[PDB]
This record gives structure tokens, C-alpha cells and sequence, in this order.
């Protein structure tokens, strides 16, 4: 079970515990302000405008 | 069987272990588990019924035989009828006149 | 099993059903036109041009 946990959380999930924090990481990588996917879309829309 | 039936031991323990795993219990011991050790306790939880016959003790007195293990005609029915199983067990060692 | 399902589909996976749906959401957030990763690359490349 410990080996399965290592495989699931390190290999399959990368270095991310879940998908929500990974979304936040994507938002922080493409935008200065941290936030959700809506925040990402808003910042990108402002940039394109 | 109401505590450690094989269906319980498989399904419920697998679900509990999967929940613990997804929370990250095996990654780090911080998580609090919910009955992932049920297969380890097979035949130990509420597995017996002991009854002391007070009337028989009063009849017999200070010196008496203590206890007797009794197996029913149907080996998996005492949990269904505790009282009937106990009375069937007490059917054995009683005062007898012929 | 119900608690494990809640944890998997809500905590680990966020609010997303699957990675394909999450990819579509990322593409919709960064680009107006919905589509796959190839669509994201195409829109961003024409915007680079």
C-alpha cells in the first residue's frame, strides 16, 4: 500500500497532491495574481484587450 | 457474522483502505483511519455468549462444575437467536429423573 | 466506498470529471474557442504571429 501511495502521489499525480492546487499553480505560472481558472481567464482577457 | 462476515471483510475494508490511501495515510501516518484492520480481528468481536444459570447455582451450592461450551445443531444461528441458543445450551446439563 | 469516491472525485480531481474535461476547461480559459491542446496551440500560435 505504501508503494502504491508513492506511485499514485509522485508518479501519476506529479508533485501535486490534487488537481485544485495544480490549477492554482497553472494560474500562478501564466498570471501574476494567484487564483482560480476564472481568475486566469480574467487576467488573460485583460491582457488580450 | 454480523461483525466479520467475508463480504464485510472484503468490501468494507477495501473501501476504507482506498479512502485512507486517497487521503494519503500510507504517504504519511498523519491521517486518522476508519476500520482498516477489520480482517485482523476475525472471530474476536462479540463472538461469544456466556450465561451463568443463577437458579442452577442456587440449587447446587458452593461446590459445583463451572461452565460448559455448547455447539448448536445449526452452527451459525446463535447470532440470529441468542436466547434460543442459550436455552438449547442449557438443555444439556440439568437435573434428571428417570 | 462513498467517502473514497467523494475524496477522489472532489479533492484529488478537483471539480473536474477527468483530465480531458480539465484540458477543455484550460483551453476555454486561455482561448475563446473551445478545443483540445492542439486547438490551444493553434490559437496561441496565430496570436504569436
Amino acid at each position: 500500500w505504501g508503494d502504491a501511495s508513492n506511485t499514485f502521489f509522485n508518479l501519476i499525480l506529479g508533485g501535486f497532491q490534487n488537481l485544485s492546487e495544480f490549477v492554482t499553480l497553472i494560474v500562478q505560472a501564466v498570471t501574476g495574481a494567484p487564483g482560480g481558472l476564472t481568475d486566469l481567464q480574467a487576467f488573460l482577457t485583460e491582457r488580450w484587450g | 457474522p454480523a461483525a466479520d462476515a467475508i463480504a464485510k471483510l472484503i468490501i468494507e475494508t477495501t473501501g476504507n483502505l482506498l479512502g485512507y490511501f486517497l487521503l494519503g495515510g500510507f504517504s504519511s501516518a498523519g491521517t486518522i483511519a476508519a476500520d482498516i484492520i477489520m480482517p485482523f480481528l476475525v472471530g474476536t468481536i462479540a463472538a461469544w455468549l456466556q450465561w451463568k444459570n443463577t437458579g442452577r447455582a442456587t440449587e447446587l451450592g458452593w461446590v459445583h462444575y463451572w461452565e460448559l461450551y455448547q455447539q448448536g445443531a445449526e452452527t451459525n444461528s446463535w447470532s440470529l437467536a441468542a436466547l434460543a441458543a442459550l436455552r438449547g445450551g442449557f438443555l444439556v446439563g440439568r437435573s434428571e429423573t428417570v
